[PDB]
């Protein structure tokens, strides 16, 4: 693994994938 | 707030699991 650039929804799908199994409860927004 | 730290500068795995628990 090496830190990378990701954006919005990337960022969203990435974040989540990371968190495996949770993620998050509800629709997802930028902030 | 969050997506600025990986958008405009590089994240790891680590602030990847820290942006599900914020």
């Amino acid at each position: 693994f090496v830190n990378q650039h990701l954006c919005g929804s990337h960022l969203v799908e990435a974040l989540y994938l990371v968190c495996g199994e949770r993620g998050f409860f509800y629709t997802p927004k930028t902030r | 707030g969050i997506v600025e730290q990986c958008c405009t500068s590089i994240c790891s795995l680590y602030q990847l699991e820290n942006y599900c628990n914020g």
